[PDB]
RNA sequence: CGGUGAAAUGCGCAGAUACCGGGAGGAACGCCGAUGGCGAAGGCAGCCACCUGGUCCACCCGUGACGCUGAGGCGCGAAAGCGUGGGGAGCAAACCGGAUUAGAUACCCGGGUAGUCCACGCCCUAAACGAUGCGCGCUAGGUCUCUGGGUCUCCUGGGGGCCGAAGC
């Protein structure tokens, strides 16, 4: 899974200011963490297609809030995106 | 109302897959387990329960069938 | 999710008079509260007071209705016979003046937004503006 | 990491420098995975419900162990490769449901 | 012996059935098991550990409308069915034989190949049904049940059923 420990330290990288408990950037940042975490799983267990169903859900949420961002401050969208490496 | 095993015992821990004294009489004449009418176990217990003397089974402690005596 | 709050008023208020509450709240809202306004001059409501739930806008509106009747069925004439909302999100209704409607041949109201205010059917067209037609009352 | 609750039975035949050495092979197979031990219970025999491996006893061991998660496969089927262990089965540990009337 | 309404085909003195012990193999998990649970659907029940999705409740801490729907697209999709490879206990289309019957060419009985099982790739249909699209607000109550929380007589969430106000 994901520690608690493990998570934690996702969310005080990314908080826009100390105590930040979910922002936009965190909720990317975490959403961002566990779809890697399962997309890894589902190189190994391509029959998992219950678990991938999850995965889009996850991703397009992702996106939603991305889009957001970009229409919202869309220097804080350069920022998270690259230092997170996505789009591509 | 026959007899509630609830009853006739203390308290104890479902998950204790080894206490073969208690487990043993959640059993019939065969090893079948007792449906939750003679065990009087709450709709959670009976689950865990369930699992517990699957568990023991296994572990060769309680039985998975036995024979009828005609007594 | 919730797209038409000006027809979540009208229809909180049907269905309240059909079980004859004396009384319900409603989210507010400036517009909303001023459409109560027009109802409450109109006699349709006592009137509407502004509440808190739980710390949040409130309009509590108050049901008006007619006198217990003898017969088997004694729920009383009702004052709101039929509301109902006529420009809704996904097809506006917009209404130049000399096109503004009569609702029941005078004895109802038809409730229009314009640049000049929440009027009346007949406040509107005294004041020769027409606008968007919100709902009609009877 | 995790916390389990190794079980192992034995055939009940095992004379004492014979038993003793199932023992420390368990123990150097927990040694070897991560396994680290917080407490045992030498049950000893039982009488069984039914026949394991055609006889009606079997010699119980128990340990609250410490693996870390992922390994606890392999200790397994590596503990379960020793002829005279009849049954081997590793469970994870949880808090007690009880129960009264 | 088996087998049916009765019976034959079949199997049996190369010793069957019934009984005890040993071994191999496949496929499905009795009791719990519910009129229960989970899932978007198709669907999902021995046990264990690993990897993993959805989800509910409390706290009311963070963001500050970021929301809903969705042509096409993309993925999932019972059973049967197709290709290659493995597997084959039981079952069993076709097919073989026994009976029945006016005739069976079916319903009944004895066999039996595909198939049913695993992997991989296809197929993409259904009474795929709640024959009820998704999301949100509003409109008496009673009772049974699974599952959270509380100052747990009762109160308060989320499911699953039955009965019913208004209404339809
Ligand atoms: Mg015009
Ligand atoms: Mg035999
Ligand atoms: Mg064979
Ligand atoms: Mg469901
Ligand atoms: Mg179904
Ligand atoms: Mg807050
Ligand atoms: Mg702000
Ligand atoms: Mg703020
Ligand atoms: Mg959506
Ligand atoms: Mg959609
Ligand atoms: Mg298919
Ligand atoms: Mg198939
Ligand atoms: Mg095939
Ligand atoms: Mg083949
Ligand atoms: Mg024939
Ligand atoms: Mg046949
Ligand atoms: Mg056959
Ligand atoms: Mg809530
Ligand atoms: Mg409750
Ligand atoms: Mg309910
Ligand atoms: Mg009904
Ligand atoms: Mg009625």
């Amino acid at each position: 899974p994901i520690t608690k420990e493990e998570k934690q330290k996702v969310i005080q990288e990314f908080a826009r200011f100390p105590g930040d408990t979910g922002s936009t950037e965190v909720q990317v940042a975490l959403l961002t963490l566990r779809i890697n975490r399962l997309s890894e799983h589902l190189k190994v267990h391509k029959k998992d297609h219950h678990s991938h169903r999850g995965l889009l859900m996850m991703v397009g949420q992702r996106r939603r809030l991305l889009r957001y961002l970009q229409r919202e401050d869309p220097e804080r969208y350069r920022a998270l995106i690259e230092k997170l490496g996505i789009r591509g | 109302r026959k007899a509630k095993v609830k009853a006739t015992l203390g308290e104890f821990d479902l998950r204790d897959y080894r206490n073969v004294e208690v487990l043993k009489r959640f059993l019939s004449e065969t090893g079948k387990i007792l449906p939750r009418r003679r065990t009087g176990l709450s709709a959670k217990e009976q689950r865990i329960l369930a699992k517990t003397i699957k568990r023991a089974r296994i572990l060769g402690l309680l039985p998975f069938t036995e024979k009828l005596v005609r007594k | 999710m919730l797209t038409d709050p000006i027809a979540d008023m009208l229809t909180r208020i049907r269905n309240a008079t059909r079980v004859y509450k004396e009384s319900t709240d409603v989210p507010a809202s400036r517009f909303k509260e001023e459409i109560l306004r027009i109802l409450a001059r109109e006699g349709f409501i006592k009137g509407y007071e502004r509440v808190d739930v739980d710390g949040k806008p409130y309009l509590r509106v108050y049901l008006k209705y007619g006198p217990r009747r003898q017969g088997p069925d004694p729920r009383p004439e009702q004052v709101i016979h039929h509301i109902r909302r006529i420009s809704k999100p996904g097809r506006r209704v917009y209404v130049g003046v000399k096109e503004i409607p009569r609702v029941r041949r005078g004895l109802g109201i038809a409730i229009l937004s314009t640049s000049k205010g929440v009027l009346t059917d007949r406040e509107a067209r005294k004041l020769g503006v027409g606008g968007e037609l919100i709902c009609e009352v009877w | 990491m995790r916390r389990y609750e190794v079980n192992i039975v034995l055939n009940p035949n095992l004379d004492q420098s014979q038993l003793a050495l199932e023992k420390e092979i368990i123990q150097r197979a927990l040694e070897n995975y991560g396994a680290r031990v917080e407490k045992v219970e030498e049950l000893g025999l039982r009488r069984l419900a039914y026949p394991i491996a055609k006889d009606p006893q079997g010699y119980f061991l128990w340990y609250q162990v410490e693996m870390p998660e992922d390994r606890v496969n392999d200790l397994a089927r590596e503990l379960r490769i020793r002829d005279n262990v009849r049954r081997v089965m590793v469970v994870k540990s949880q808090e007690p449901f009880l129960a009264n009337a």
